[PDB]
């Protein structure tokens, strides 16, 4: 529900897999992350970049 | 069947009507193909004879 179509939290800059049909595959661990940005924007985190 | 019809797709916040970035695409871009470049890639002649 505030996963993905929150409308009202904060940008979801993200690609690669499918923002949308990721919902109904299970996976089994989950790694969360507490991390600070690389520091420009965020502009230098980009595959082949 | 043919898909002439073109329409910039809207799943988000944004209908992308010319206002490209920020968590916004536009399906047709620019390639870049420079000449040398890799052959292998080079598309080909594909027909389908029914």
């Amino acid at each position: 529900s505030v996963l993905y179509n929150s409308a009202s939290f904060s940008t979801f800059k993200c690609y690669g897999v499918s923002p949308t049909k990721l919902n109904d595959l299970c996976f089994t661990n989950v790694y969360a992350d507490s991390f600070v940005i690389r520091g420009d924007e965020v502009r230098q985190i980009a595959p082949g970049q | 069947e043919r898909d002439i019809s073109t329409e910039i797709y809207q799943a988000g916040s944004t209908p992308c009507n010319g206002v490209e970035g920020f968590n916004c695409y536009f399906p047709l871009q620019s390639y870049g193909f420079q000449p040398t470049y890799g052959v292998g890639y080079q598309p080909y002649r594909v027909v389908v004879l029914s």
